[PDB]
């Protein structure tokens, strides 16, 4: 129905391009729409999709196309079992400069992260980022250039900077949390109040009147 | 009389009612049964002597404030003295207990190199903390004990632990501050946190998705130590 | 050690919130049979009030636990044996500062505003026990407390103006006594009304006073609700 006619117009739209990337899923969670969207997104859309969302630009027709059928499969997917960590490499800046440690901000474009630390640290990169999330799709059996495993996060997804700091070299290196996930998550229960660490964490009137 | 389940259930109660004596007892005839600690226990017993011997570490700090802020009057000094010397006397059979135990069993129970790293960071600290109410001699000892365990345990971290587990990132901070307040040396205390901050930076991807916040809050001690000690 | 130096010791203890040590300095004080200063009389309030204090927060939460809990009956008997082990440390604090009130501070006390102040803390204490106090013994402590509390508020209405703040103290505890203890709304509402009223009339520099009255008037808006 509603996943026929936008699968129709991704087909319409993009021809091939979309129908190289129908039934790379048999474990089929989502629809053919999704899946094409999906696919067609991390093979090279991706670019233009995310330029557009950042900068506030009105989608043209495909962009549109790829951008609900992405939504729709981030609707059906929700939070995953466990915690994945996931790794992300930019020339540049991005979206969380702005946002200081231990606040959230979020990015207007989609978040491409992989699970190969390889195809992102660290040469040319000016900003690497370790990610802890569970509402990422994997796409890696839809899309893999470079084997990059990716796992993506939707668009406008709230993240939690843990830490912002700078290598001896000038590279940004971030620890980045779905906000989502809680602020008990990460915590192994316990260790830090048994690792001691050597760092600092009736009213007055009586006093002798013992106030109940 | 009393089980292991028995006495983690205990030591369990004891923490909730704020009853770290009860706590600290408990695992004491836990450890002193002779088996290895599952993490789990081992945490329970670090929390338990961490409360019983971080509040005379605070009452020392406090006495020791008033008696130099005292009048000059010989009862009252004496009072004072006297009052500091009772608070080290069970300072020092608090750390000598756990030194006991570590000695004992903790240490060379050890199977795994986290536990290792764990209990000799811990000798390192019961040292430390025997060396800031001691004087002359038995504070050369203590002071040379502390580093030495807290040596041997950055050895072993630097070998079997990735640069991000927060065992490792815990010793590099209580270590460092060891260097900083015990040895009075700002330039050892900042190289070896600045070692620690850098070499955990470098290898994020070796963060665990059980403790990667427990990681990120201890690397943001170590930097913000860094920042405070590299003033101006 | 005489006591002077039990007096500075108990200051210091106080200071490294060492408070076993300040309660044992004070009972020592008490024990010489003279009558307390007002200053040595509220380092044995507060000494006591935190030693106490903290037996009575460990045995709510131990009791909050174990209603909780029902589901292992070792698990249920350990829980068991943990409160009871903090009922008997607790029955003993109160028997040590109430075998003071008996032996020495009431029967010492010459002015009425300290009359009024140990009968109310003889009263407070048996409430204390009346809380983790069973059956018999219970009506005994109860009973000995509500007697405590009458015979201070006979000689406050007396004796005391009706802003003086050992009389608003007694007036809030008092209340407090029949509302938790004796579960009886309309006695504590009854208590804490009259007493408000009476202070509000008779107001005419004291933020002392005005936090107490502001305590007993929140008491009332909150068990009118």
């Amino acid at each position: 129905g509603a996943d026929k006619a936008l699968a129709d117009g991704l087909v319409k739209r993009f021809g091939a391009d979309a129908e190289k990337y129908l039934g790379r899923q048999p474990g089929g969670i989502h629809s053919d729409a999704e899946v094409m969207a999906l696919g067609l997104y991390t093979g090279i859309h991706y670019a233009d999709l995310n330029r557009a969302l950042r900068q506030g630009q009105e989608l043209d027709a495909g962009q549109k196309l790829i951008d609900q059928g992405m939504s729709a499969a981030f609707e059906k997917s929700g939070q995953a079992e466990q915690v994945v960590k996931t790794f992300r490499g930019t020339r540049g800046g991005d979206a969380f400069n702005a946002v200081e440690e231990g606040k959230v901000g979020h990015d207007d474009g989609y978040l491409s992260t992989s699970l190969n630390p390889g195809v992102a640290r660290s040469f040319g990169q000016g900003t690497i980022s370790t990610v802890f999330g569970r509402s990422g799709i994997d796409v890696s059996g839809i899309s893999n250039y470079k084997n990059a495993k990716a796992i993506l996060y939707n668009k406008e997804t709230d993240m939690r900077v843990l830490l912002s700091a700078s290598d001896e070299q000038g590279v940004t290196r971030r620890v980045l949390e779905e906000a989502a996930l809680g602020e008990l998550s990460g915590h192994s229960q316990g260790l830090l109040d048994a690792l001691d660490l050597a760092s600092k964490p009736v009213r007055l009137r009586m006093r002798g009147l013992d106030l109940a | 009389t009393m089980d292991k389940s028995e006495l983690v259930q205990k030591a369990k109660l004891a923490e909730q009612a704020e009853r770290y004596d009860d706590m600290a007892a408990a695992m004491k005839a836990v450890t002193e049964q002779g088996h290895e600690l599952s993490n789990e226990e081992r945490n329970l017993l670090s929390v338990a002597y961490k409360n019983v011997v971080g509040a005379r570490r605070s009452s020392w700090r406090v006495i020791s404030s008033i008696e130099q802020k005292t009048e000059r009057n010989e009862k009252k000094q004496q009072m004072g003295k006297e009052y500091r010397e009772k608070i080290e006397a069970e300072l020092q059979d608090i750390c000598n207990d756990v030194l006991e135990l570590l000695d004992k069993y903790l240490i060379p129970n050890a199977t795994q190199p986290e536990s290792k790293v764990f209990y000799l960071k811990m000798k390192g600290d019961y040292f430390r903390y025997l060396s800031e109410v001691a004087s002359g001699d038995n504070k050369q000892t203590t002071v040379s004990n502390s580093q030495q365990a807290y040596q041997e345990a950055f050895e072993i971290s630097k070998k079997e632990m990735q640069p991000t587990h927060p065992i490792r990132l815990g010793l590099a901070l209580n270590f460092s501050v060891f260097y900083y307040e015990i040895l009075n040396s700002p330039e050892k205390a900042c190289s070896l946190a600045k070692t620690a901050f850098d070499e955990a930076i470098a290898e994020l991807d070796t963060l665990n998705e059980e403790s990667y916040k427990d990681s990120t809050l201890i690397m943001q001690l170590l930097r913000d130590n860094l920042t405070l000690w590299t003033s101006e």
